[PDB]
This record gives structure tokens, sequence and C-alpha cells, in this order.
């Protein structure tokens, strides 16, 4: 219940170094102890960042998002030389805006407000990381001089602020690399094309954006392999079915179909009548996952199908759960890639 | 634990189920739930 910073450093180091049995159970217990502490301050740097947007925007279309970051990621992150006392975003809050013009507005009020929470490092990525990341990190310490009695003194959250493309395009980087399951994060190594598609169709939203301007060589050569990359990946088609299949999971009838305690698979088809068309989702208990993918095949393999997907259940609702409008996202992003492919 | 997708087969779609509608090659469909798992798209 009350672990100094010492012993907190000390757990972290624990973990990092592969301790086992009680002592894992310690070092997990103080971690998780830390991780609370960044609950009030999250909450409150979430309000802070909603009554300043509704300053910058009038018509109140801002969307602010926050999240506590899950002990079991904590861990993981750990165990892969982060530190744990240097940590920016156990508590993280998010903006999402109409355009650049309207994110520099909001940072700029961000930081000139006066209170006790310091942006100890402003970090601009409106030129793309390597990733195709674009947007402006704000790194705050939440009662950072003025303590005294304070258990919330020098508690690090993170600020993101991003357009509305620029977070399409990282709802569609989410989607693909939890859905296809390639470790993109996880990983430097490993699916060059996946990687590079990402990257360029990041460099586009920026430039569309006015974030980060390319000249027109650039553009130029940047489609040409946004069109190649995008025929090899099939990620229109992609992106649009593991939304549409998304939507169809989300249906109340489905729902009390469903056993309730589902944890396994959705098998969602599309076939022709005999111009009709029958779409069916198809529930699977996690035990019958081999009956679902002998039936996914059996569909692959019919001429009559078009639409043939299999989602785990539980990875669908982490999804939505964090994209609360991943349709409006996904629709954006395929629509930004039309306009650059056929150019 | 599990592989969390596998894509057969997609194309271009949207669906819409408050307007129960569907957009897909180039036409729009009406939608309609036959069952709690099954639904028909007609011109
Ligand atoms: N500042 C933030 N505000 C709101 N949501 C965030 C913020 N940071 C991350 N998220 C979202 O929370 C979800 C969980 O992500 P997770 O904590 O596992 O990794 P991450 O913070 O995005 O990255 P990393 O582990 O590389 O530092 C994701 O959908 C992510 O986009
Ligand atoms: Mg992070
Ligand atoms: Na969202």
């Amino acid at each position: 219940l009350k672990y100094s910073k010492s012993q907190i450093e000390k757990a972290a180091r624990k973990i990092r170094h592969g301790c086992e049995g009680a002592e894992r159970e310690e070092a997990i217990k103080m971690i998780q102890n830390f991780r609370e502490l960044h609950l009030y301050p999250l909450m409150l740097m979430k309000n802070h960042l909603d009554r300043a947007a509704k300053k910058v925007d009038k018509e109140n279309k801002i969307i602010v998002a926050r999240r506590l970051k899950r002990l079991s990621t904590i861990i993981d992150k750990l165990e892969r030389a982060i530190a744990l006392t240097r940590m920016q975003d156990i508590g993280g809050c998010r903006a999402i805006v109409r355009n650049i013009e309207q994110l520099k507005k909001l940072k700029d009020r961000l930081v000139k407000s006066r209170s006790k929470h310091k942006i100890l490092k402003e970090y601009d990525y409106l030129t793309p990381k390597p990733s195709g990341y674009s947007g402006i990190h704000l790194a705050y310490s939440c009662f950072d001089e003025e303590n005294g009695n304070n258990p919330w003194s020098k508690t690090k959250i993170e600020v993101q602020l991003r357009t509305e493309l620029q977070h399409a395009w990282a709802t569609s980087l989410e989607i693909i690399d939890t859905l296809e399951n390639i470790k993109l994060k996880t990983s430097n190594e490993g699916h060059p094309e996946w990687r590079r598609f990402f990257y360029l169709s990041g460099c586009l939203v920026a430039h569309d954006e006015g974030a980060c301007i390319l000249d027109d060589e650039t553009i130029k050569n940047y489609q040409t392999e946004l069109k190649t990359l995008e025929e090899a990946l099939s990620v229109r088609s992609k992106l649009s079915t593991y939304t549409f299949a998304m939507k169809l999971t989300s249906d109340a009838n489905l729902k009390k179909s469903l056993p309730k305690n589902h944890n396994g698979f959705f098998l969602v088809r599309m076939r022709n009548a005999i111009g009709k068309f029958l779409v069916s989702v198809k529930p699977f208990r996690k035990k019958e996952s081999e009956q679902a993918l002998q039936e996914l095949n059996k569909d692959d393999a019919d001429p009559e199908v078009l639409i043939a997907v299999l989602l785990a259940t539980n990875n669908i609702k982490s999804l939505k759960k964090a994209y609360p409008n991943y349709f409006g996202s996904t629709n954006q992003f395929g629509r930004f890639l039309s306009r650059h492919i056929d150019t | 634990e599990l592989t969390p997708g596998i894509f057969k087969k997609g194309i271009e779609i949207t669906i819409d189920l408050e307007e129960m509608v569907c957009y897909h090659s180039g036409l729009t469909w009406k939608v309609k739930q036959l069952t709690n798992t099954l639904w028909s798209l007609a011109g």
C-alpha cells in the first residue's frame, strides 16, 4: 500500500533481469501500485485537455480519449532499456482535431497554460517518423515543482495531438497490425512491404494535411510506390472487409444468438444468391477453431463466395473499445488511398 | 493465444445497419435480417 520510489525502481529492475515466484509477485504488486498512482493525474489532464479543446473549437468537435496503460503491457515492455520511472505514458490523453491549424492552436494554448503541470518535452512529429507516424506529443510532469505532501508529485502523463486523417492512418495501422498478426511494433524486422506501405501513406497524409510538405517529384514517386504496395497487399479490400465484419458483430440480435461466454471465432461470409447476396456471421467456440478453419477453406474454394474472413472475438472487442469511431477512420483512410492511387 | 484474423477473400464494401443499406460492386443494396446471424442484400 505504501511503496517508496526507490522500491518501485528496484521492482522494475527485478522484472528486467527475469525474476520468478514470490519475488515476481512482489515486484508486480509494487508496479501495479505505481500504475494506480497515474489514475488521478490521467483524469485531471483529460479534463484540462477537454477544457482547452472546447476553447479552441466552439463547435465542440474535438474528440478526447484517455487510457491507463495495462499492467501486462508494462510488464512486457520491461522484459524485452526503458526505465519505469522514466516512462512518459503510464497515463495517456489524446485530442483529435479537424486540421493542422486547429492542432497548432491547441498546442499553443496548452503551452501557455499556467498550471502546476509542466511540459518537460514537446515532440514534434509533423514530419513523419520512420513508421509513417505524424502528430505532436507533449510529455507532462504533473505537480512538477509545487508538491509538499502531494502523492501525485512529478507524475508523468502523455498528451497526443492528432488530426482526423493522422488518426485514420493510426487506426488503420492498428487494425491491420492486430488482425493480420504482423508484429510491426514488436520487431523492426519482417514485413518490409507492410512497413513501407504505412511509411509512404504516412508521408502522404502529412503532405495532404500541410504538416510536412513534400516536393512534386517525391509525391509522384510515392504515389507510384503506393499503387504498387497496395495491390500487393490488397489494403483497401482487407481494410473494408475487416471493418464490415466488425460492424456486423455489433448487431443486437447477433449478440443474443452468441453463447454467453463467447471467446472464439466469427466467420463472416458473403455469397451470391440463386442480383441478390447472402451475408452470414457464424459464431465458433475457441475449442472449435479447427472446425472454423476447415469451414473457412471450403468458402475460400467456392466461386460463389466474395467475402470469407475469420476473426477472433476478443480482438474485435478491444479494437472497438480503443477506437469508438474506427469505421469513420477506415472509410477516410480508404478514400485517401484511392485519391493517391487513382491519380 | 489464437490467430486474431485469417483473411481469405474480400472486396470494398460498406454497411450501415441503422439505414439498413450496403454498398458494393458499384451498386446500392437494401439490407434485411433473415435470422440473428443471416442477412440478404437486394437491389
Ligand atoms: N496518449 C494516449 N491517449 C489515448 N490513447 C492512447 C494513448 N497512447 C496510447 N493509446 C492507445 O491505447 C491503446 C493501447 O496501446 P498500448 O499502451 O498497448 O501501446 P502504446 O502506448 O500505443 O505504445 P508503446 O507501448 O510503444 O509505448 C492503443 O489503441 C493506443 O493507440
Ligand atoms: Mg505509448
Ligand atoms: Na476513434
